RNA sequence: UUGGGCGUAAAGGGCUCGCAGGCGGUUUCUUAAGUCUGAUGUGAAAGCCCCCGGCUCAACCGGGGAGGGUCAUUGGAAACUGGGGAACUUGAGUGCAGAAGAGGAGAGUGGAAUUCCACGUGUAGCGGUGAAAUGCGUAGAGAUGUGGAGGAACACCAGUGGCGAAGGCGACUCUCUGGUCUGUAACUGACGCUGAGGAGCGAAAGCGUGGGGAGCGAACAGGAUUAGAUACCCUGGUAGUCCACGCCGUAAACGAUGAGUGCUAAGUGUUAGGGGGUUUCCGCCCCUUAGUGCUGCAGCUAACGCAUUAAGCACUCCGCCUG
RNA sequence: GGUGGUGCAUGGUUGUCGUCAGCUCGUGUCGUGAGAUGUUGGGUUAAGUCCCGCAACGAGCGCAACCCUUGAUCUUAGUUG
């Protein structure tokens, strides 16, 4: 479904793209921006940042942000299981781990995991280092995560034979 | 149950195979909707329209065919709903504001045109209000007095009419409607397969529907 | 390899026939090379690593243990792979009955048209361009009438139409010859796919020997154009193209997509069939193999686009790329 | 104190494209993104003038208008006219 805006977003920015347009005087320099938005429990989102200014940009972020969240599965502080995305030539894949290994991810991705809770994550940029699909490329693999209970449901099994 | 149909309806090879579950084959191209499947479908929608406007979600209408400018906008003002025959504005659900804006702008000066300052000019109004007037009556029409965000939504032709759809579908609304045999059944939630340009069967249908809310007014 | 690519970014060999090597339909018996597993022997010690203890701690040093072998012997396991024995017929092939064809090679055959020449008739120019000149012409051109030689090209049909593996092949007929597709079932019982080197084909140019040279035409020449014209234009013009035979073996040799097998919404023409539904029909409608094109869903794509003829998801083989 | 230097440190001030018909914003979507739509399509105008269509609806700076002059007339006022 669709994440409500009745929570607690911490919303602090990635990077600032100064991102231009000819015309036929000359150049027009605006400003473009993404925001990584979300709690500390499992609920990430992001939006586009454009204006003529800096904090405008910041503030247009929040819209979209608050128009696109997703839900992660937050098992133990990790990601359930091992996952790799593919979105669009920046492939990023997720590895769990233990409790004690810290976030150790890419520059814009340790902006996102944070932002999720989840504090397990081994992690490396395939791809490419580009800020807007590297984010996509993490996202699009957190949407096709999947929890313990929910596929014993699916597979009408116990959850317990899942692991044993 | 032929309660009062008369039609199998519509399309030829122009067909959508994601409604293939739908239909019967006749020899001359035009293909024949199952009749028990109309009425069972249909009613379930006739059941949950009930409890829908037992909430709030008032009801939309919105038709843009010749035929579906006069049977949608009598059976909507015998509702008391909000009715289009005209074109459909862009972004009329995710841009309500400037949407509030303008109906705003229609809301206070039908004052002015009969209680409020009518002596300014002989053709200030002619040129600029009441062309106004003449717009804001047909291309915002008797939707007026929303004041909300609706959670329904019935349409005609989303085949004609995908534009309509899209942002109704963007913020999670289950909408209803008549639909095409080359419509799409993965964006309606509910999907009610007729003749869609049967002028008695656009009435009868219509008519169901806002019989539902009418009793469900208790 | 775990851990990329190949439509346009670097990259598909021009395409084939194929030895070696690579991979294997279905059912069943059997075997144990691969595989799985125990036991035993061993891979010294120091070092890494597990854990203690010692040195003022540390570093260092010591004690104990693990780990490290495509290891060998021995004993087990039999699904899958390899091997052997035997069956099934869908893969592929054969028969038989059809149908389509510019598929190849050969000797011969015409019909307009260009020029050349013979001549009648007939007079001042035609010829050519952005403009004009050079060229041709009173020795009779150009135009026009008949007749003659000779070559090469084969209108109309002509069509994201046919066929070949590709390059390619369009007058006609004959002789000779390749594959293609349908119809089943008669047969074979996996006989198949791909294929480094190797082999053969491969437009146009060019080469060597003769044949033939009407148009056309590099080189060159002339007249213009231009500041220059070693060019576009211009009238001629040699090799060439053309034929038999031999060789070069390259191209945007293009679907910028290596070959095969299956699978994955449609809609739509169009070439060859076949089956049926009323009908001898004509026909319409529906089912169905095969190439042939266009618009399209999921998905793939960096975007354009690609989409049952994939650049979708998978697999076997060969080539190629690493600014 | 400098009419000493640099208008490629500057304010301010004007020419210029040109009194040309244009330049953007807000919301909505579109596209991984740059940007795109609105402003494009149809019919007109001196003109983004304006109407219709239109995944856009709107607003802002512009155009024009309200400002002067001249062109008609009335009211009031007639001297130094």
């Amino acid at each position: 479904r669709i994440d409500p805006s009745k929570l607690e977003l911490e919303e602090r920015l990635v990077t600032v793209n100064r991102v231009a347009k000819v015309v036929k005087g000359g150049r027009r320099f605006r400003f473009a921006a993404l925001v990584v938005v979300g709690d500390k429990n499992g609920h990430v989102g992001f939006g586009t940042g454009k204006a003529q200014e800096v904090p405008e940009a910041i503030r247009k972020a929040v819209e979209d942000a608050k128009k696109n969240l997703i839900e992660v599965p937050m098992v133990g502080t990790t990601i359930p299981h091992e996952i790799i995305g593919r979105f669009g030539a920046g492939n990023i894949l997720l590895k769990p781990a233990s409790e004690g290994t810290g976030v150790i991810a890419g520059g814009p991705v340790r902006a996102v995991l944070e932002l999720a809770g989840v504090a397990d994550i081994l992690s490396k940029s395939l791809g490419s280092n580009t800020p807007i699909n590297m984010i996509r490329a993490t996202l699009q693999g957190l949407s096709e995560l999947k929890r313990a209970e929910d596929v014993a449901k699916l597979r009408g099994k116990s959850v317990e034979e899942l692991l044993g | 149950l032929l309660e009062a149909g008369v039609h199998f309806g519509h399309q030829t090879r122009r067909w959508n195979p994601k409604m293939k579950r739908y239909i019967f084959t006749e020899r001359n191209g035009i293909y024949i909707i199952d009749l028990q499947k109309t009425v069972k479908k249909v009613e379930e929608a006739y059941n949950f329209t009930k409890n829908l406007a037992a909430e709030g979600g008032k009801i939309l209408f919105v038709g843009t065919k010749k035929q579906a400018q006069d049977s949608v906008k009598e059976e909507a003002q015998r509702s008391g709903m909000y009715y289009v025959n005209q074109r459909w504005l862009g972004g009329t659900l995710t841009n309500f504001e400037t949407i509030q804006k303008r109906i705003k702008r229609l809301k206070d000066i039908e004052k002015m045109q009969e209680n409020g300052t009518f002596d300014v000019l002989p053709k200030k109004e002619v040129v600029q209000l009441k062309k106004e007037l003449e717009r804001l009556e047909k291309f915002l029409g008797g939707i007026k007095d929303m004041k909300d965000l609706p959670d329904a939504l019935f349409i005609i032709d989303p085949r004609k009419e995908r534009i309509a759809v899209a942002e109704a579908r963007k913020l999670n609304i289950p909408i209803i409607g008549i639909v095409d045999t080359n419509c799409d059944p993965d964006e309606i939630d509910v999907v009610i397969p007729a003749n869609d340009d049967a002028i008695r069967a656009v009435k009868l249908l219509t008519s169901k529907m806002a019989d539902a809310i009418l009793e469900a007014k208790q």
